[PDB]
DNA sequence: TCGATGTATATATCTGACTCGTGCCTGGAGACTAGGGAGTAATCCCCTTGGCGGTTAAAACGCGGGGGACAGCGCGTACGTGCGTTTAAGCGGTGCTAGAGCTGTCTACGACCAATTGAGCGGCCTCGGCACCGGGATTCTGA
DNA sequence: TCAGAATCCCGGTGCCGAGGCCGCTCAATTGGTCGTAGACAGCTCTAGCACCGCTTAAACGCACGTACGCGCTGTCCCCCGCGTTTTAACCGCCAAGGGGATTACTCCCTAGTCTCCAGGCACGAGTCAGATATATACATCGA
């Protein structure tokens, strides 16, 4: 799903596995499995 | 390099801890942990130092982003 | 002639307000002119993004009307907007529903 | 010869590691790390850290796993075993975040 | 009685922009109301302890940003500084 | 003559009730409870209540109360069991502590 | 009848009910009734301290929200 | 002019008042203080500190050492009902943890 | 030369030779001391700000520092503080 | 055990299983227990 | 695998608050002084190299075995579940008054400020707690 | 119970960090205006508490059943405990300049105010989901 302003909406991911988003000085998230 | 944190430095954390037993793949885990931490904090004082137009991390920074971030730091900041 | 400094930036979020909030907040001494309109334009699109996300489970539910049952649907199933609003309890918003694996037969 | 039954080992290297502060580890790998970590968050642009900077960082991260350990085994301890198994840490973070 | 301001034509502004065929109840609305708030206090406290630390004394439209790239978290902390970018440019012209 | 099993009608109750939103407890008992804790902790002196506070403190107690079973049930499912009991209480309260006690 | 008797037994299953519990074993009810107890308690002295401040002989439900906002939960939709 | 007494030495107290009063003005809490919150606020300071101080030279003493370190804070506070909570999520640096080794354990 | 930094710490090691006159203090301790200070001040004066911003009035006053200090600390913690505050403002007033 | 002040200073309780500290409107602690 | 027994969704069918609308204040738009930042500039210090290197204390690899612990089978009890009472919540209307809430109005109070002057910083420096050097001890495990 | 071996006590030595000392310099005290914030009275009126009737959900008992938790296989496997080789962390060390950090300075942007005016706030008026009756595909135990 996208919003009006273009960024993917997505469900909770478990950070307790490790799952985590990548922030940067740019701002770029990336999508980080465990 | 988080190879650098060795498995022995993991087993003494564990028995600072009160930990008798450890599993074989606790380490992997351990490791995995205290990288998120050290990648948020860091994150948070990397923000604070670019905001004061500086180009060296000084330990305030440090303290200031650990304050935000909920656990409060004493000793350091002068 | 009069013109809101609201309608210049094209924000519907008020910037006077902003301003005078923040003066008389006793947030700092001094105030600059761009913390006013920066304020507003944040403001106005954390509160779209929650009601695009509050219609579109309004309209999920053969509904027309924003309740709290439906602002607490939205808010908890995007992460990006759930960690923001962890700490916060919504009056009658009831909960997720989930029931875990185990205990289905 | 001489040989300590398993078990009375551990209990002596807690209390040892118990009774004193200082830090459990090594200063040049984990600093290592940390400058890793900053070199690829800021993407390109080298930042230097003070000498205060470092130990801080070492100091809150020694303690925020030392109290997760605590937390982790003490769900072990509930869950009727004596050994620290991985769920367990997922369990400790799950709960208090 | 008393004049008792709150954020009401900007949040159903908001709300027939984005949604044009669609209402807002009396709850739902207090609840955005609170959220507005809290929001707004959150970004002015960290901007006010931003510029303390400095040993400055104004909260310029450069501390507001430094407060929102530590607050909010990934795509929300990117795409509100874009928005507020765009909109200080806008207002300056 | 017709008996569900153990169990299956516990389900629909979970399903029911994680669907609205009312209120689980009783008003008027809650709103006495409340009374009676004000009125010992303030040593005798009679404080009115407002309609509205009553219920943001009865919203505030059930949510917690809530997420606290959550809690509990995620451990007493750790710990190979489906059935809630007394020490899951004590080690969730004891994991998310003085942080988030208060 | 003492009052925290008031919260019965099928009020705390239903609560477990939405906090997703399926079984529940025959001491949980006593436990639960003290940590609400507890809860309760903290909330309203720090309600009665907010309101004794003011000068005010009546708790409002503003007064409430501050004191849940400063124990560390924040409340939404009772007017801040 | 007379000679100056410090509002210290008048109300009574070691932490400065005059120091209290200006970071209260300075630090943006309020637009007008009063008078006798700083002195309240410096009587409540000097009490938690003398309050942290004794404990700590007791626990330095049980350990016949004249010189508090921050083992012997850490073992003071740790080690109190109240104390402990007000300094919950509070790292001392180089304090180390309580002895604390489960029955469970124990053979 | 350099630039003045103020610090508790004098303050605190006269504190220290009241208790215990025979015991010294490392640098570290003080540095913890400075530190503790530094935050519950902060904590005391935040708390203060916001009961008098609730209260629509622009004075910080004993009394919101009394009743800051009557939600920020624990039991014997708070009586104590309280004590001891009223009796300096008191003797203060004289 | 006793300070200058006179608290009653004792190793800390169990929150967990109910023991807690009451204090009342003029801030005399009772002491609770599970 | 099907009968049907509770059932919780879909199908149609009457009713009170949200969105209209309009007075009308009270809070938003413009010129001009003055202190706070921006840009500049010699200075020194501390941090990161780029190396020195050596030494010695952890670290890694390997092997033996002893005790966790996971899968699994048995008993009994207790918490789930459906059916017949009775007990206190919920709704509605009266009413009385405690007490919030807005207005008037001065008076004690704190901000603002020139002028001193002494408390509190910085740099120096001895000596004594303290860590380290080396020498006898009680507690765990095979016989 | 006897025999290794790790730990704590005990005394002697050298060290570097911590209490004072001296010098100095900003900022806090004294003393005195001057607007004004709010403490005190006074009044209105508005919700909060207590009560009376009427209509309905928890409490207590009773019969299955399945969850679980010691106890014994059992077994097996994997994580300590110790030994031997490897390696790299760390401690003194030259050095030197990039950037913090000064001072330390010098020259350009927001707050308060008075004048003007419109835009949100409060107070009336009209229906969509709430509630009421079918009904109906779900689904689920037991033969």
């Amino acid at each position: 799903i996208y919003t009006r302003s273009g960024r993917l909406v997505k469900p909770p991911l478990s950070f307790w596995c490790g799952e985590r988003e990548f922030v940067d000085r740019e701002l770029n998230v990336t999508i980080q499995k465990g | 390099n988080i190879q650098g944190i060795t498995k022995p430095a993991i087993r003494r954390l564990a028995r600072r801890g009160g930990v008798k037993r450890i599993s074989g793949l606790i380490y992997e885990e351990t490791r995995g942990v205290l990288k998120v931490f050290l990648e948020n904090v860091i994150r948070d004082a990397v923000t604070y130092t670019e905001h004061a137009k500086r180009k060296t991390v000084t330990a305030m920074d440090v303290v200031y982003a650990l304050k935000r971030q909920g656990r409060t730091l004493y000793g350091f900041g002068g | 002639k009069a013109k809101t400094r609201s309608s210049r930036a094209g924000l519907q979020f008020p910037v006077g307000r902003v301003h005078r909030l923040l003066r008389k907040g006793n947030y700092s001494e001094r105030v600059g002119a761009g913390a006013p309109v920066y304020l507003a334009a944040v403001l106005e699109y954390l509160t779209a993004e929650i009601l695009e996300l509050a219609g579109n489970a309004a309209r999920d539910n053969k509904k027309t009307r924003i309740i709290p049952r439906h602002l607490q649907l939205a808010i908890r199933n995007d992460e990006e907007l759930n960690k923001l609003l962890g700490r916060v309890t919504i009056a009658q918003g009831g909960v997720l529903p989930n029931i875990q694996a185990v205990l289905l037969p | 010869p001489h040989r300590y039954r398993p078990g009375t080992v551990a209990l002596r290297e807690i209390r040892r590691y118990q009774k004193s502060t200082e830090l459990l580890i090594r200063r040049q790998p984990f600093a290592r790390v940390v400058r890793e970590i900053c070199l690829l968050f800021t993407r390109g642009v080298d930042y230097r850290w003070q000498a205060m900077a470092l130990l801080a960082l070492q100091e809150a991260a020694e303690a925020f796993l030392v109290h997760l350990l605590e937390d982790a085994y003490l769900c072990s301890l509930h869950a009727r075993r004596v050994t620290l198994y991985p769920k367990d840490l997922q369990l400790a973070r799950r709960l208090r975040g | 009685r008393s004049r008792k301001e709150s954020y009401s034509i900007y949040v159903y502004k908001v709300l027939k922009q984005v949604h044009p065929d669609t209402g807002i109840s009396s709850k739902a609305m207090g609840i955005m109301n609170s959220f507005v708030n809290d929001i707004f206090e959150r970004i002015a406290g960290e901007a006010s302890r931003l510029a303390h630390y400095n040993k400055r004394s104004t909260i310029t439209s450069r501390e507001i940003q430094t407060a929102v790239r530590l607050l909010l978290p990934g795509e929300l902390a990117k795409h509100a500084v874009s928005e507020g970018t765009k909109a200080v440019t806008k207002y300056t012209s």
